[PDB]
């Protein structure tokens, strides 16, 4: 039950590692939730870019408080996909790490 | 060496 | 459609309650609720369950920094409390009734006038500041001050804001609350509050009493130190290293090193047992486990943490992956945590960890500046952890999580080698090795520890005993021991889905799919050691050993082989050279055999017709050694240097290994006859041989050639397996399923690789000291039957011995001293070519147990016969005693000379300790060194270091912070001064690492220097085929052979272009495939007239021909002449021959079997 | 005669000079083979075997012979298990040395071809009889009642 092409090779990964039947186990549950948070990172990247074009097209018009209350709106919305940005770079890299240390022997 | 020694 | 959320929006439906802010009027989480963390996570004050792995890596993971509150101690964020200021010239705060008030407080002098620096106390600032509350003085001038519960704003210095009291540290012991009402102390059940702010133990509870080691005896003691009973003195000049109790049994438990033994008494004496006596050989440390009556106790012969009974039954080892020096051990069952201090692991780092207490979810707890943990106590009301150091010299406290890291004692004058700790109320009891004392402390901050109960030797273990230290609670394994068939563990509370223990399993057995009952383990991989000899599980998923350790004190374990039936082991000593065979939980140990050994190589059990082989090293024999009756033969003699021996029951064969300059790999009928070589060119150190009984193959390495190869039985068809990577010199080999597990000396470790082709080598276990033989323990492979072991028979109809022969035939034997008669079934005794031997020459005590010593080893105070044979009744009916002793002034007894007036009373009448003078010599001190009281010389450098070298104490005494380092020293920053030696080491000594900071190498041109050059590595080391150097450098740039070619050092084999070392050429043996190193070009040799030529070309005297001696090394001295009476006195370039002609192929060209054609040895395309 | 064969109580030959007892008085057996007290050889895994190979029955002296119940056994005296309706079915299976297999059911008799040997129930094909070999177990295959002159 994988989707993401990062996630899935990580899975792969895991079915060769040193993980204990107990360990594997919770090591899905543990992607079911890093996918969630690229599809939460995936969806916001979106977004970005629709309310960026939403801004460039109000500073267009030249509406004064369409310009300001979008701002207002996007500079906020990029917090969320910068901060999301980050979370899904760290997840990424402990599960990466793990796998590469339990296949390092 | 090889001695076990 | 969808989630609406609070304004409007279609929000996905897994949005919603994950924890994030995702609806725009942060309404998207309200209306549900969370789940809880587990024993695993961190909760991080919004419900957000992270790893515990995540807590203080560095990085923040919670948008509140709730996982990296302040986890690195005396740090630069003072922002001091209420009430507090800051001296400009360090990281220090005083508070304000200290500042200015007259007396240097910060003790550079800086609260007080330094008119040098223009400063002096003053209050002029008030004036124009308009303080808000209150002025002081300070070296700045009148400093505005507001107060308690309230902090002076930042912004502008004249305004205050409101500031919680309750985060100062030490406001309230255990806990407080009421921000709003002002700051109150708390005091759990079972606590009264006295004078405020101090909890205080309930009158209901008896009296507390601190418990501890004064380095030899436990002692017992008030907290006030008014008294102090001796609970148990130790025997045999013991030492109690490690104490604990339980109170609800009202038992102390207290681990004797020394000894090699545990001890359980009753608190007011009596009852006094041992618990364990096997595999202790040094138990560190002990914490026992009053909720489900466990003993955890920390092992670090073989390091490992085991569990036992109160009583010592049901082992269970926990913990052993990775434990280099496990030191302290402690655990809050309440919560079902369990910590533990390791001052040295194998990865290198020395680290305080957390753990459940059955070792589920390990967690680096500290990591930076951990130096030497020595001791371990947890606060289990406030939920912190105190651990002590003995080289960075502090105490120090975090939280269960490792958070909130602060410091309560630390300086070289005030801790210099902390070892033990326990903590009651707000006191904190500890053991130094330093000043020889215990040491009581403030739990919050101790500016200088009093003493309590001086010793004169290392105090090693300390416990408070007291009620309230064990709080109360209910054990999940109290269910019909939770339904576990042999041992119920706790665990944390939230695991195993709540139920808060999992089962864990005996030595003997192994748990099953459902995790509750146990079965009989089947396979694991056998190992031995220079230490121990250990059993582990072939999977690397979990590390844990699946067979007690073998161990002894003067030990040395070389040969292995196991029994499956019985589930016993066998294994030789070769530090006493005695057989023993032990059974796997570790129970029954006996002897096989301990007469005539010299070094037993390697053992061999033939598991159908029991007869176990060993070959011998110093007799240069092989030796078979029936086990229902220890009949004895030895069946193959006048070896050279036999090292590897396996035999096969069912094939019949038995294959030996003989690794001298003519090798070879021989086999032989398992009667011991029929003994003909099977490979005997291209070898050189056959150090291993083990069988593929899945396919019936002979696998063998090579620690010469660095290689392992295989063959049939018959020693046809030979293959090499691929190259290992870093296999430079094997040792011992065994075939398991699909991989060979190789045993490397160089490498000291065990590796995996596929019995294909090598493959994807794994290393199973680095860093073991001499590792020795392996050997794959499966009670599959140990069944099947022969004429040997048919069941409506005895063992063949044969009397003593019965030997399995090819073919499925069998042959009997009889043991020395014995023939067989006409029947070939029965024996006879035969005193006639084989006459009766007694245990051993004139100058030797034979043994009872059949080793015998040099005569004057009887009777010294030593047992050497390992069964204190030679030490029974000495000094009594001229049954005397050695020189080397010391005598017993009434007799009946002698011990060891150095333990003649060695302040211990060994002798039960006193008599080794009276009347001793005195060693106070007329003799002088160098003045290069310093004297130590106890007038034992020591260098000058090691003087006020923080460690005891004088034994004494005397070279750190008045070594007070007010002082200099001598000027052949380096100081390190308010710790210690150090030796110079020391400086760059490559280690941080010092508490800031000031004696590692930014200096370079001066490797020697007797070393190399790493291309990263973080390191040297002396010159042996460089291009050898290890990686020394942790980029590889040392292998980069090594020479190799051209391709197809060898070195100019070495020769080629034609045959099939194997490259010989030069000397093998013309050296009269053809250690070549085809024989192309001794062709006919090959100049012979001779030797001098009063010399014989043997066979392989040596030179032997005259004399020495047929004198009884393998002088020649291949017998044709002996074998020769036996007269002795009875007496009383072509394609390439060709070379030509007498009629024919050779055909010689070029270097880098091998010679096709036509005896012609040459094909190109290179594997690239022209 | 292969050298294995010689003094084995088998007539290997087909006249007894390879187990002539003025050879095997002197000769000895081969480490690998089960020895009688007579001292004639014999191959291991003849022993226990339910056979008297070795003449004196040595070779089947002492063996912890496995129990059997009487749907597959009629406790012959070598200790062999054999299964209903072969017991007194007409020929012996057992190959008891008195051919007690078949001659514990004394009533039966059969039609002529099947030769009756002796009283005894069993009905040997007439062809074994004057064939050479004396295998009907009992007496009556060369014993003088037949292939003394009529023949
Ligand atoms: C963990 O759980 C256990 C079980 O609940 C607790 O054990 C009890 O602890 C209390 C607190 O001390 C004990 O109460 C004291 O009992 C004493 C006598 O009991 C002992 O002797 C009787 C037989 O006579 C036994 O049955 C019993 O097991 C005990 O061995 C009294 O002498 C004490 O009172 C005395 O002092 C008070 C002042 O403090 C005076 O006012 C009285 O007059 C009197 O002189 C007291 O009542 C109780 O006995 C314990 N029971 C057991 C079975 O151990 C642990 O305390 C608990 N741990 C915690 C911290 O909660
Ligand atoms: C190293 O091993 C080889 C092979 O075992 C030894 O060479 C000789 O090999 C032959 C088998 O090929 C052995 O048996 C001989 O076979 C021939 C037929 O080919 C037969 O006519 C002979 O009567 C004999 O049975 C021979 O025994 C073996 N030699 C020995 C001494 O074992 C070679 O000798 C070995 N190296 C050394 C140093 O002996
Ligand atoms: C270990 O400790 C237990 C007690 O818990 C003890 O029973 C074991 O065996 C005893 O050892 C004694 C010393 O070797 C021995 O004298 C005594 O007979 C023996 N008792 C029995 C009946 O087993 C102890 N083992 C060892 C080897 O110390
Ligand atoms: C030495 O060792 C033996 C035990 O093997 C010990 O019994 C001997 O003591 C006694 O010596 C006596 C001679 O003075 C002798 O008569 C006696 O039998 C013997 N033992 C007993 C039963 O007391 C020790 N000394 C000697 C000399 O062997
Ligand atoms: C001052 C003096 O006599 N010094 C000497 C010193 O030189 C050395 O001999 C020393 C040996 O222990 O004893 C003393
Ligand atoms: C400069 C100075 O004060 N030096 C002294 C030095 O002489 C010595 O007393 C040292 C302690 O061993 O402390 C300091
Ligand atoms: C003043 O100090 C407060 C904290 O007490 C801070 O939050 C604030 O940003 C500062 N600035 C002003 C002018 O309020
Ligand atoms: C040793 O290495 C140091 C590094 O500082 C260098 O300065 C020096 O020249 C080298 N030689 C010696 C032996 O001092
Ligand atoms: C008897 O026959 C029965 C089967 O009907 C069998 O169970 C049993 O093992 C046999 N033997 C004995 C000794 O009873
Ligand atoms: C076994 O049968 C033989 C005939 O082959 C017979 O001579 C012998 O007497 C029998 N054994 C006994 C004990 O009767
Ligand atoms: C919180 O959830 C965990 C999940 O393992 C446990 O169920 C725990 O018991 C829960 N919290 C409490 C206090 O019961
Ligand atoms: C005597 O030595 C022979 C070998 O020479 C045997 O090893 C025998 O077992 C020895 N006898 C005793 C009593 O140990
Ligand atoms: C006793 O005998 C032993 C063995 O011979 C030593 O010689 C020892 O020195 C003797 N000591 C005395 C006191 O006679
Ligand atoms: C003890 O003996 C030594 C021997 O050299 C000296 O005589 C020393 O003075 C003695 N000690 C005392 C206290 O007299
Ligand atoms: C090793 O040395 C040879 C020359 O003897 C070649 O330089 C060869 O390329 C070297 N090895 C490798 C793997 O490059
Ligand atoms: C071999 O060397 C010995 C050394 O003593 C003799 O010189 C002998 O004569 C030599 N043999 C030959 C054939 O020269
Ligand atoms: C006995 O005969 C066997 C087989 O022929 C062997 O020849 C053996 O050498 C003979 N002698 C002995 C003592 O067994
Ligand atoms: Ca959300
Ligand atoms: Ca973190
Ligand atoms: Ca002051
Ligand atoms: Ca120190
Ligand atoms: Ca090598
Ligand atoms: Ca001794
Ligand atoms: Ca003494
Ligand atoms: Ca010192
Ligand atoms: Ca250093
Ligand atoms: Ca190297
Ligand atoms: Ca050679
Ligand atoms: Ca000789
Ligand atoms: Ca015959
Ligand atoms: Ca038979
Ligand atoms: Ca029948
Ligand atoms: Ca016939």
């Amino acid at each position: 039950e994988f989707e993401e092409p990062r996630v899935i090779d990580l899975w792969d990964l895991a079915q060769s590692a040193n993980f204990t039947e107990k360990e594997l186990e919770s090591f899905r549950e543990e992607l079911k939730h890093f996918e969630a948070k690229i599809e939460k990172h995936n969806h916001y990247q979106k977004q970005l870019e629709i309310s960026h074009q939403k801004l460039k097209h109000v500073e267009s018009i030249g509406d004064p408080e369409h310009i300001s209350r979008n701002k207002e709106k996007y500079v906020l919305l990029e917090e969320k996909t910068k901060e999301l940005g980050y979370k899904v770079k760290k997840h990424l890299q402990d599960l990466s790490s793990r796998v590469s240390r339990a296949r390092h022997n | 060496x090889n001695x076990x020694x | 459609k969808e989630f609406e959320c609070g304004s409007g929006e279609c929000i996905l439906r897994a949005y919603v309650c994950d924890h994030d802010n995702d609806c725009e009027d942060n309404s998207d989480e309200r209306n549900c609720n969370y789940d809880t963390c587990g024993g695993h996570q961190f909760t991080c004050s919004n419900g957000q369950c992270i790893n515990q792995n995540w807590v203080c890596d560095g990085d923040d993971d919670c948008q509140d920094s709730g996982d990296e509150d302040g986890c690195e101690s005396n740090q630069s964020h003072h922002r001091c409390y209420p009430r507090e200021w800051a001296c400009p010239g360090s990281g220090r705060c005083i508070s304000i009734d200290k500042v200015c008030d007259g007396v240097p407080d910060c003790p550079e002098g800086d609260d007080e006038n330094n008119v040098t620096s223009g400063r002096t106390c003053g209050m002029g600032v008030c004036s124009v500041l308009n303080c808000e509350y209150q002025c002081h003085q300070t070296p700045f001038g009148g400093e505005c001050f507001c107060p308690p519960g309230h902090i002076i704003n930042s912004n502008d210095s004249r305004t205050c804001i409101d500031f919680d009291d309750c985060q100062i540290w030490g406001i309230c012991d255990q806990k407080c609350e009421n921000r709003q009402g002002r700051h109150q102390c708390l005091c759990e059940e079972g606590y009264i509050l006295e004078r405020g702010q101090h909890c205080k133990s309930s009158d209901s509870f008896s009296a507390a009493s601190v418990i501890f080691s004064n380095g030899r005896d436990l002692l017992v003691g008030d907290l006030h130190g008014r008294n102090f009973r001796i609970l148990a003195e130790s025997k045999n000049r013991g030492m109690v290293m490690g104490v604990d109790f339980h109170y609800q049994k009202h038992r102390v438990f207290w681990t004797d090193p020394m000894q090699e033994k545990v001890f359980s008494t009753d608190i007011n004496g009596l009852n006094t047992q041992e618990i364990l006596n096997v595999s202790v050989d040094t138990p560190e440390n002990l914490a026992v486990d009053w909720i489900n009556n466990k003993l955890y106790l920390v092992e670090t012969k073989v390091n490992r943490i085991d569990v036992v009974n109160l009583e010592g039954n049901q082992r269970v080892t926990l913990i052993t992956e990775n434990l280099g020096h496990p030191r302290g051990i402690a655990l809050d069952p309440t919560v079902g945590y369990l910590f533990f201090s390791d001052w040295g692991s194998l990865s290198g780092q020395p680290k305080v960890e957390r753990a459940f207490m059955d070792g589920s979810n390990r967690k680096d707890l500290v990591t930076t500046k951990v130096g030497w943990p020595a001791g371990i106590t947890l606060d289990l009301v406030s939920k912190r952890v105190y651990w002590v150091d003995s080289r960075y010299d502090y105490i120090e406290t975090v939280t269960y999580d490792g958070i909130q890291r602060k410091t309560v004692a630390r300086g070289g004058s005030l801790v210099p080698h902390p070892f033990g700790i326990s903590l009651f109320e707000e006191h904190v009891f500890f053991t130094d090795w330093t000043k020889m004392a215990v040491m009581k402390a403030s739990k919050f901050t101790e500016t200088n520890p009093q003493v309590y109960h001086q010793s004169s030797l290392r105090p090693h273990g300390v416990t408070v005993y007291h009620a309230l230290r064990q709080p109360n609670a209910t054990n999940p394994c109290g269910s019909n021991n939770g339904g576990c068939a042999q041992v119920c563990v706790l665990s944390h509370r939230t695991d195993n889905g709540g139920l808060g223990y999992r089962c864990k399993c005996e030595f003997g057995f192994e748990l099953d799919d459902d995790e509750h009952r146990c079965v009989a383990v089947k396979n694991f991989l056998l190992f031995s050691s220079k230490t121990a000899v250990r059993g582990i599980p072939f999977t690397l998923s979990t590390q844990e050993d699946v067979m007690v350790p073998v161990t002894g004190s003067p030990s040395f374990f070389v040969g292995i082989d196991f029994d499956a039936q019985h589930s016993t082991v066998f294994y030789s000593d070769l530090s006493k050279d005695i057989i023993y065979k032990q059974k796997i939980d570790g129970t029954g140990k006996e002897v096989i055999t301990a007469n005539r050994l010299e070094s037993v190589e390697c053992l061999t059990f033939d598991w159908i017709s029991r007869n176990l082989y060993w070959t011998d090293g110093g007799l240069k024999s092989v030796t078979v050694l029936r086990l229902a009756d220890k009949s004895r033969r030895q069946i193959i003699s006048n070896l050279n240097n036999p090292r590897s021996i396996v035999v096969h029951p069912t094939a019949g064969y038995m294959f030996l290994s003989d690794w001298f300059r003519p090798a070879k790999i021989m086999r032989a009928w398992s009667d011991g006859s029929h003994l003909m070589p099977i490979v005997n060119t291209s070898l050189g150190w056959p150090n291993g041989l083990a069988i593929d009984w899945s396919a019936s193959r002979l696998y063998w390495v090579d620690a010469f050639f660095d290689k392992i190869e295989h063959s049939t039985l018959d020693g046809l068809d030979r293959k090499r397996l691929g190259h290992v990577d870093q296999m430079t010199h094997p040792f011992g080999l065994t075939v398991f399923k699909d991989n060979v597990f190789i045993t490397d000396w160089r490498l000291g470790a065990i590796i995996r690789v596929r019995k294909s082709d090598g493959g994807d080598m794994t290393v199973i276990r680095r860093g073991i000291s001499s590792v020795m033989h392996v050997k794959a323990y499966d009670a599959d492979l140990q069944t099947g039957s022969n004429y040997c072991s048919q069941t409506t028979h005895a063992n063949g109809d044969c009397s003593h011995f019965c030997f399995p022969v090819p073919n499925f035939q069998r042959v009997c034997g009889c043991p020395y001293g014995m023939k067989l008669q006409r029947d070939q079934m029965t024996c006879e005794g035969d005193p006639a070519r084989e006459p009766p031997t007694q245990q051993c020459g004139s100058l030797s005590f034979p043994c009872n147990n059949g080793k015998c010593v040099p005569s004057f080893f009887r009777c010294d105070g030593v047992d050497d016969c390992h069964d204190n044979s030679d030490e029974h009744q000495c000094g009594v009916f001229n049954n005397t005693c050695s020189p080397s002793a010391f005598a017993c002034v009434r007799g009946g007894q002698c011990i060891p000379g150095q333990w003649h007036c060695d302040r211990q009373n060994d002798c039960l009448d006193g008599s080794d300790e009276q009347n001793c003078p005195t060693h106070a010599t007329s003799s002088t001190c160098p003045s290069t060194s310093f004297t130590c009281d106890n007038h034992v010389c020591i260098p000058k450098d090691w003087v006020c270091d923080t460690d005891n070298d004088c034994s004494d104490g005397s070279d750190e005494k008045n070594c007070q912070a007010s002082g200099t380092c001598q000027p052949t020293q380096f100081r390190c920053p308010d710790h210690r001064c150090i030796s110079p030696l020391y400086v760059c080491d490559g280690d941080k000594d010092c508490a800031d690492g000031s004696d590692e900071a930014g200096c370079v190498l001066n490797c020697t041109s007797a070393q190399f220097k790493c291309a990263d050059g973080s390191s040297c590595i002396n010159s042996r080391y460089r291009c050898d085929g290890v990686y020394d150097c942790r980029d590889n450098s040392d292998e980069a740039g090594c020479p190799t052979r051209p391709p197809g070619m060898c070195h100019l050092d070495e020769f080629q084999c034609q045959g099939d272009g194997t490259c010989i070392p030069n000397t093998w050429e013309c050296d009269g043996h053809p250690d070549c495939i085809h024989g192309s190193d001794e062709h006919t070009g090959c100049v012979p040799k001779t030797c001098s007239p009063t010399h014989f030529l043997c066979d392989n070309g040596n030179c032997i005297y005259k004399a020495w021909i047929c004198d009884g001696d393998n002088d020649c090394r291949d017998m044709s001295d002996e074998k020769d002449c036996p007269t002795q009476p009875f007496h009383c006195p072509c394609s390439q370039k060709c070379e030509n021959v007498v009629g024919s002609y050779i055909c010689k192929c070029a270097p880098g060209y091998i010679r096709e079997p036509d005896g012609k054609s040459c094909r190109q040895n290179s594997n690239i395309e022209p």
